[PDB]
């Protein structure tokens, strides 16, 4: 295959969907919300440990 | 009471009659079978004891194909089989063929059926003759039929919605010839002749309806809408009722000058509809726009002599008065110095019904502006040189001569069109 | 209900007519047996223009086959559609004309012409209304040209008002098949000018050029040339047989094409002719059809229109198409090539539209051009005829059949006069 | 779980689409070609059928082995493969991928030992394969572009050094002497002699040296094989030939079909005069002729999708099955009646079938210029269909097999100079009006009593496919090519919604509850939507191997089917998703389908013409 | 709706163009049969830039293949995507140019150039709006360089305002395939300087180095190099074909890149090029893409930018990305490597963002650098050309095809002047 063509199961790989999405702000907002929730959960776990 | 007999001569006449009768059936609720599940249909239809409505129409053609398309198509049970009259040989774009040799028996039978149809009418507002100036069938047979109608019926108002050759674009070669012949014929017979140009209607479809590929179906649909707006006051009541008899009284200053420019407004597709207010003033301005005119003839070159406006739908006399005042005060629109009023406004409460499969959208208001203006001499000026350019070499003259015509007929038609030109110049000048 | 009586003359005429009837039957869904198997109402709607109904569902073509040798019509009968024709319409002699127009027009055609006119009259009287007769044949062949001209004269005498259409295969410019081609062509053109109302000039070398350049075929036999001729022959009359958005019969075409009665020779072309390789890669659009139609390579006549001037031109389009598109395309062509169009005719285009395209094609368009380019074709034929007649080569063959030498001079004078008329309207100026 | 009940398909264009299996004591007496696959079924209907599917595109050539093997050929896709099928195994036996372009024709030797395969384009090869292992002779070359129409083998001259194969290509006949011991092919062109006819079928005599070729000119040309020249010609069956079969016993007889449905018995002897007199007439154009039922029937096929059985002892005519011809576009069920199923097609034909026995209840036929029946709606006594010309024709439903009468027609319902042809017709619940969707995205509600237009509703800018009316004076569209779908109101005013996805839609259905709406996208994703929700509830990715083309819904709202280009119909729970049951039986992409009004029954149609009936229990 | 006409020249150009069209067809979801199987609206939204619609759903590439020997085109046609191209767009001669620029430009290129321009005009007139032409070919080969320069000159004459983009495979520094590579390169560079609006230099040895070091491909075929070139050729115009957050067409790139008309040569590179082993290990971020992009080994031209000074540099990013992140990365690169950037231009970066990444890649970025480093490559070509021309080796073939010896001197002078301009702007100081 084409060397430029990424292999499956790679950080570079994206399906045909998630390509042509053309939505950056929504993805960043969703990732920000997920990171905030994960950070709150981590703080809760550390609080429980302390 | 207000019956109007419709005549459709030639392929163009029949193909605009298809749209016209589809529109009338849709407006009156008449199913294509012939009957509806009042008395407003009496203008266009006569009801039988069985409840079935037949149109008071006559489809005349020397070619069998066009009429057989109707006989086999959707409205085969609606129209009368004998009312559809078909010839055996086409006129072959020969005015002489359609007026002197083939058309004799066909037009005699047409008068027979027309008399039978008029026998079913208590009153008779007039005739609506739809033909094509520029074809042997439409020109020759139509001229002969109009002459016979003038001879026998007499003072009945015959409105000829003629389709004239476009300035540059065309489909025929002897079109200037038979156009000049037909114009000479109908200058003295029709009461009100409405000029239509395929180029102008194509431009209307391209610019207003955004149709990059307009066709005869679209053109005929627009013409049908114009005629329905014209006849709406006969079938539906409204403030400022206008009649067929009132047209030529309020629009024809002199008998020779009876050719009419027609403009419909608004012309918008469904996608572009309901995006603008479409007020009475705006649609009146659009109707008076030169581009919306259904003839390739800029009104700015000439001067308006009369303008009859037919409004349909939610139209109020206050708004129509304001719009007409703005039109009069506008400098671009110029009326003749000898006509102070020059306006015949008539409102109707029935909005124009939308044909399924048409590109026109459902609009609560509509304007049909039919005007007498001296600018219309421009189209005659174009045909007068397109004719003589061939006539110098006597091209295609043998074809017309072979069916019982003379060079004298061509000379007389050319001289008559020149007289029409000079009459237009005289009325335009102070 | 406007009937057409088809006649085939000579070997070339018989083969062309057989191919044409094959194509028309395929278009109307008629199998070689006469029965209808098309599954479409419009196909049977106007089938009476060409066919008559037998006792059953059989449809017999209104075709009349002529020859002086029986082998050609034996081949015609044994061909794919040989069994549709009524056997009574095969009129044959026993000794063929030896490529001798004199034999085919005076000696041997005289006996058979009585039977030919009898069959023609029988076919015409059965017709409800007759648009006219179409005769397919070849100029430059003995029986073909001779009997065709004689029959055209007889039918002109009998039915003056009825239309006469001719598909004549003029001898090719470069490669000539028979030696006596200039003689036969010169004699036949004199008859066609006087009698034929409408005539189409076809050249085998133009057909070879178009089928090798556009169709890009490798081994084009006479069948392919006959197929192109059949396509044009069908497309000219498809407006009679099918509904049209703007229909136009043969008389309408003749009226809008012929400016003056003697100038009735036309070069014809069919679009779209696409090679098998590029069939998908092309696009069927009205501009594309017009562009291919106005190309000189599309012309089936040897003469290229660039040298001459288009007196008139009819274009019969077929398919679901925009009349606005058609009119705009042809007006644009006229404006762009105003040099090639006659000035004293403001509109040189007769556009017709038919609702039914040919089988397999979404869109099609046949072209009939009356231009002064055919002047060079006639000039070349006369250039050969004069060279042969100066030394009177092969003149004794025609002289011994009982036609005067002065007939050659009269025919040459008439043909030169036609050339002069074409040149006069080529270089005529307005006002 | 989906259970396949019956497949109705027949490639009516092919000459020899259906063929018997001689001396077939077990099941699967007949074999038909419908598309990508082969329908191997019993002579009697209402019996299980097998689907020999190993191809990727349409089948161009079908050959019997005179009892023992079938063969089908591919088309395009660089995989025009000759695949040999076994009667008992019902599995592929040999796969010859040696033709770069579609295999024009294929035939089997009279002794079922050799196999002739002929291509036409860019590699024109008469491959002869042995029943054991592979090929025997490479080719003889032919010429590219010469359409090899048909082929036949000589029963005689089987000395191991000779095998006479007759090949008709256009108007050319060629006899190919094949030495399989040496693997040589010698091709002699038959001297025609003014005999130019297109040969539909070829058949040698019992003793050879006389090859009968049936032509489109209703003639059989007898050619002397020994001299390789056309000997004589006789008219046989007015209409054409189609199928030509050797007489089951015969003196020198040969059964001839015709395009008129006539079946006659042509004999070379008997003089030049024939005076045609058929012994049996079938409805349609004969394309296949065989013998089965222990040689008691003639098993005559039809170009109209019909298979018929003609008794030999008494000439009794019994139909077997009918197949809708063309690209089938919509399936409709009567509002309450599960016994009648309406199937439309791109060909101007609509078949109303009795699902109990798959017989033709009635037929609706329209000319080709009327477009194609792109949507359909069934009624207790009416068939309403929206066509490619934008017109909506309603025909009087008939019974027993007859051409229906057109009761009425809405003309120009959807034709606006930019898109013609109404799609996705729907009827109001109980029956009040008719919802229609144009090719450009205009929704139109039509009265039924007066056929008058009641609502024109133009917001979607592309093709409508999958419109559906709710339970109360409201409706919703699917609007393919613009990846959105909107719920509307009959008061000519859109009620919010207008849900946009990310890929263009192909179909949309509404569940029994008025809140669940399923859409299918070309991304092979099934999207579930709640009318009360602004986002789809969930989406199932990769529902089919290829694009999904149609979606259905049970009237109870429990399950909805999904058919796609993978030729497989699946069933999914409305709320939980998952696969209730899936199966691939159509020999084409599935274009449309309909659930039965009751629990059991699903009827799907394919692009080739295959109609598959399914039991859901 | 801003169309581009693709042209392939010579064997290398034809192979590169075939690979490029394969890549574009894959990216737009077009199967080798031309039908759309792409499953996305945006793919068909702007497909008209490179393709035209056929009769059905087939899409015909707007490509023109030009060659003097039919072998390369036969191989391309037999290849996987050989059937999409219109057969009429294959213009080939009969005797190939023996690595002779004179044969490809004067003797044999003269006859075929008429057909080539005919096909080019037919393709261009069909375009609604024309962005311009892109010509892929190889310097240092006879037919390729010859008709490449000839056709570029002709198209410049016909369409002056329309864009010209060139992908020239300049002969590689160390390994040379043919002997007359310096002659052909010297003759072709002089033409490109005058005619080509925008020129892209590619070297086979630079491609081998990049695919052996970054891709860690050990034995790279020519197909691999062609596919890298194809990725660059797609990415340069993806802003035309797909919606972008900050789009930039070819003319915008040219305006932002070319400071002075003669300095229109660029080195290009593609990101992210990852070896198969490290594909899971590499995480794609805009800083990672920029770090790989500005690396000298990433450049597909042999000249390394460290020696020269970046006059300008455009980077077309593709994918859902932060404009702040991209702009910050490019500004930081400029600040860190200010020594390598020209001082009298405050911002040497033209950053463009398209929202559609290529197939398989989450993000990508194509780089186009105008730097004075190209000076050393032209210097090497002149070093070889002068050495050969001093002794006039192999000069007699070019002489016998009909160019004066003075053409070599003029071409060498023009190339030396270009080198001088590059050095001038390399060592130019502000104020
Ligand atoms: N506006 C409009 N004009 C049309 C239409 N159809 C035809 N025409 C015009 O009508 C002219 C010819 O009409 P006809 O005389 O009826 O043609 P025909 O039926 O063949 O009869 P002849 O031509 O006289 O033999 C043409 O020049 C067209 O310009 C149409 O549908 N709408
Ligand atoms: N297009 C075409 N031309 C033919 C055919 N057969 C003969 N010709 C040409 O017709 C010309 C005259 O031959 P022809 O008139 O048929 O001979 P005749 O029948 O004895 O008079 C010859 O020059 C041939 O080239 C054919 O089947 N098709
Ligand atoms: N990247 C790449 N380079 C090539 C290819 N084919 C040839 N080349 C190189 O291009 C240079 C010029 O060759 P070319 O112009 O194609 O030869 P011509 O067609 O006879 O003029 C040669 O030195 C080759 O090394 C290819 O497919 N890809």
């Amino acid at each position: 295959g084409n060397p430029v063509m990424p292999a499956r199961n790679a950080p570079a790989f994206c399906d045909e969907y998630d390509r042509f999405n053309r939505d950056v702000a929504g993805e960043m907002n969703a990732k920000k919300q997920q990171n905030l929730q994960k950070k709150e959960e981590v703080y809760a776990v550390k609080r429980a440990e302390q | 009471m207000r019956e109007v007999i419709s005549i459709h001569i030639g392929q163009a006449g029949i193909q605009v009659g298809n749209a016209c009768w589809e529109l009338y059936c849709l407006e009156h609720g008449i199913q294509p079978d012939g009957q509806m599940p009042d008395d407003a249909f009496n203008t266009f239809f006569s009801e039988t004891g069985a409840g079935k409505h037949v149109p008071r129409c006559i489809f005349l053609d020397l070619e069998p194909t066009v009429v057989d398309e109707v006989r086999t198509g959707t409205y085969r049970q609606l129209f009368h089989p004998e009312q559809l009259i078909s010839g055996k040989e086409d006129a072959a774009n020969n005015f002489a063929r359609g007026h002197y040799t083939i058309g004799k028996e066909i037009v005699d039978l047409a008068l027979d059926r027309i008399r039978k149809l008029a026998d079913n009418c208590t009153g008779l507002q007039g005739f609506l003759v739809f033909n094509a100036v520029g074809g042997g069938t439409g020109s020759g047979l139509g001229s002969l039929l109009l002459e016979r109608l003038s001879v026998d019926y007499g003072k009945k108002s015959k409105l000829g919605f003629t389709v004239y050759p476009s300035p540059q674009v065309s489909t025929a070669v002897v079109e200037p010839y038979n156009s000049v012949l037909s114009t000479h014929s109908l200058l003295e017979h029709t009461d009100v002749a409405v000029m239509l140009d395929n180029e102008a209607i194509y431009d209307i479809c391209r610019r207003s309806l955004d149709i990059e590929r307009p066709t005869y179906t679209n053109l005929n649909r627009l013409i049908a809408q114009v005629i329905s707006s014209l006849t709406a006051s006969l079938r539906f009541d409204g403030a400022l009722n206008v009649d067929i008899t009132e047209f030529q009284t309020n629009l024809v200053p002199y008998p020779r000058i009876h050719f009419m420019l027609s403009s419909y407004a608004p012309i918008i597709s469904a996608e572009k509809a309901y995006h603008e207010q479409l007020s009475v003033a705006e649609i009146t301005n659009a109707a008076f726009e030169p581009a919306s005119m259904m003839v390739k003839c800029d009104p700015r070159h000439g001067k308006y002599m009369a303008c009859c406006l037919m409004y349909r739908g939610d139209v109020v006399p206050k708004d129509v008065n304001a719009s007409v005042a703005t039109i009069k005060t506008k400098r671009t629109i110029q009326f003749v110095d000898w006509c102070p009023t020059g306006f015949k406004c008539g409102i109707n409460y029935q909005p124009p019904t939308v044909v399924p499969g048409g590109d026109l959208a459902k609009v609560q208001r509509a304007v049909c502006m039919i005007s007498n203006s001296t600018a219309i001499g421009e189209i005659f000026s174009r045909l007068d040189h397109k004719f003589d350019l061939m006539y110098a070499k006597r091209a295609f003259v043998h074809w017309y001569v072979g069916e019982g015509m003379e060079e004298g007929e061509f000379s007389e038609a050319r001289e008559d069109l020149a007289a029409l030109e000079k009459d237009f110049e005289e009325v335009g000048a102070e | 209900m406007r009937e057409i009586v088809h006649i085939q003359g000579g070997q070339c005429g018989n083969q062309i007519g057989a191919k044409f009837w094959e194509v028309v039957s395929d278009e109307h869904g008629i199998d070689p047996t006469g029965t209808y198997h098309g599954d479409s109402d419009l196909q049977l709607e106007r089938i009476n223009v060409y066919f008559n109904e037998a006792t059953g569902g059989r449809y017999v073509p209104r075709a009349i086959l002529m020859d002086l040798e029986p082998g050609t019509m034996d081949s015609v009968r044994s061909g794919p559609y040989g069994q549709i024709f009524r056997p009574d319409n095969f009129v044959f002699g026993q000794t063929g004309a030896g490529n001798n127009w004199a034999k085919g027009h005076y000696t041997e055609g005289a006996e058979l012409i009585d039977s030919v006119l009898d069959v023609v009259r029988k076919e015409a009287e059965s017709c409800d209304c007759l648009q006219g007769f179409q005769v397919c044949h070849s100029l430059g062949g003995g029986t073909g040209s001779g009997m065709g001209t004689l029959l055209i004269s007889k039918i002109r005498e009998e039915y003056p008002d009825r239309m006469m259409l001719t598909f004549s295969v003029v001898p090719s410019p470069k490669v000539s098949d028979t030696v006596v081609e200039p003689y036969n062509a010169t004699l036949s053109v004199h008859q066609l000018v006087e009698n034929a109302d409408e005539c189409m000039v076809l050249d085998n070398e133009a057909l070879y050029d178009i089928c090798f350049r556009t169709l890009k075929l490798t081994t084009p036999t006479f069948g392919d040339l006959n197929h192109l001729i059949s396509a044009v022959m069908s497309g000219i009359t498809c407006c009679l047989r099918f509904p049209g958005q703007l229909n136009a019969d043969l008389r309408k075409l003749a009226v809008n094409l012929i400016p003056f009665p003697r100038l009735h020779f036309f070069m014809v072309g069919f679009t779209p002719l696409t090679s098998r390789g590029s069939q998908q890669y092309r696009a069927l659009t009205v501009p594309e059809l017009t562009q291919q139609m106005w190309d000189a390579k599309n012309m089936m006549c040897a003469a290229d229109p660039r040298h001459g001037r288009y007196l008139t031109a009819s274009a019969l389009f077929r398919g679901r198409m925009s009349t606005k598109e058609v009119d705009e395309q042809m007006l644009n062509v006229q404006n762009k090539n105003s040099s090639y169009f006659v000035e004293w005719i403001p509109n040189n285009v007769k556009s017709s539209v038919c609702d039914i395209p040919p089988k397999g094609l979404k869109m099609s368009a046949t072209f009939i051009g009356n231009s002064t380019a055919i002047q060079e074709m006639f000039k070349r034929v006369s250039e050969q005829f004069t060279a042969m007649f100066r030394r009177k080569a092969f003149l004794h063959w025609y002289t011994g059949e009982g036609m005067d030498e002065m007939e050659f001079t009269e025919a040459e004078s008439n043909m030169n006069d036609l050339v002069s008329e074409y040149q006069q309207y080529q270089d005529a100026s307005a006002e | 779980p989906l259970v396949l009940r019956h497949i109705a398909g027949l490639n009516g264009q092919m000459f020899g689409a259906m063929r018997s299996i001689p001396n077939s004591r077990g099941p699967y007496n007949i074999a038909q070609i419908s598309g990508v696959s082969v329908i191997l079924g019993n002579e009697n209907n209402l019996a299980p059928q097998f689907t020999l599917r190993g191809h990727d595109d349409v089948i161009t050539a079908f050959a019997m082995s005179h009892g023992g093997s079938m063969l089908a050929t591919g088309q395009k896709g660089s995989n025009s493969d000759v695949i040999v099928w076994d009667v008992a195994a019902c599995a592929p036996k040999y796969k010859f991928q040696e033709h770069d372009v579609e295999v024009a024709t294929v035939s089997f030797s009279a002794d079922d030992r050799l196999l002739l395969s002929a291509s036409c384009f860019t590699d024109a090869k008469l491959y002869v394969w042995d029943m054991a292992t592979g090929k025997i002779v490479a080719k003889h070359g032919l010429e590219p572009g010469k359409r090899i129409t048909c082929s036949a083998w000589s029963p005689a001259l089987a000395n191991g050094r000779a095998y006479t194969c007759a090949t008709a290509a256009g108007e050319e006949l060629a006899l190919w002497t094949v030495d399989p011991f040496t693997g040589m092919v010698s091709g002699q062109k038959v001297v025609l002699g003014t005999v130019r006819r297109e040969y539909t079928s070829l058949a040698f005599s019992a003793d050879g040296a006389w090859l009968y070729g049936g032509t489109t000119s209703a003639d059989v040309v007898t050619v002397n094989v020994q001299r390789a020249s056309v000997q004589m010609t006789h008219p046989v069956c007015s209409g054409g030939v189609g199928a030509l079969l050797l007489s089951p016993d015969g003196g020198g007889a040969c059964l001839v079909g015709g395009r008129d449905g006539s079946l006659s018995t042509f004999n070379a002897a008997g003089g030049a005069w024939r005076e045609l007199r058929p012994f049996a007439k079938v409805p349609g154009c004969v394309t296949s002729l065989s013998l089965s039922a222990d040689g008691g029937a003639f098993l005559v096929g039809t170009a109209q999708g019909g298979v018929y059985r003609l008794d030999r002892t008494s000439l009794q005519l019994h139909t077997i099955s009918q197949a809708q011809q063309g690209q089938l576009t919509a399936v409709a069920f009567a509002p309450g009646q599960p016994e009648a199923v309406a199937t439309s097609s791109t060909d101007g034909s609509i078949y109303v079938w009795s699902t109990a026995d798959y017989t033709l209840q009635c037929r609706v036929q329209e000319p080709t210029q009327a477009g194609g029946a792109l949507c359909c709606v069934l009624t207790r006594d009416a068939v309403i269909s929206g066509w490619g010309d934008g017109n909506i024709r309603c025909h009087a439903r008939a019974a027993g097999g007859a051409t229906c009468a057109q009761m009425w027609m809405i003309p120009g319902a959807h034709a606006l100079a930019h898109s013609v042809g109404v799609t996705a017709l729907r009827l109001s619940n109980g029956g009040a009006f008719l919802l229609s969707g144009g090719m450009g995205g205009e929704l139109r509600v039509w009265d039924l009593r007066s056929r008058e237009m009641a609502a024109h509703m133009k917001m979607h800018n592309s093709r409508i496919v999958g419109a559906a009316v709710m339970a109360d004076d409201k409706h919703v569209a699917a609007a393919s090519e613009d990846r959105t779908w909107s719920l509307w109101d009959v008061g000519s005013e859109r009620v919010r919604t207008t849900w946009r996805g990310q890929s263009m839609f192909r179909g949309m259905a509404v569940s029994a509850d008025k809140v669940s709406v399923v859409t299918v996208t070309l991304d092979r994703k099934i999207q579930m939507w709640d009318v009360r929700g602004p986002d789809p509830r969930w989406t199932k990715v990769e529902a089919h191997g290829k694009e999904v083309g149609c979606v259905a819904s049970d009237h109870r709202g429990a399950a909805f089917a999904t058919g796609g280009a993978d030729q497989a119909v699946r069933v999914w729970d409305w709320r939980n998703g998952g696969e209730v049951g899936g199966a691939a039986c159509h020999s084409a992409p599935v274009a449309a389908m309909a659930f039965s009004p009751d629990d059991a029954g699903l009827v799907s149609v394919a692009l080739d013409g295959s109609t598959c009936f399914w039991q859901l229990t």
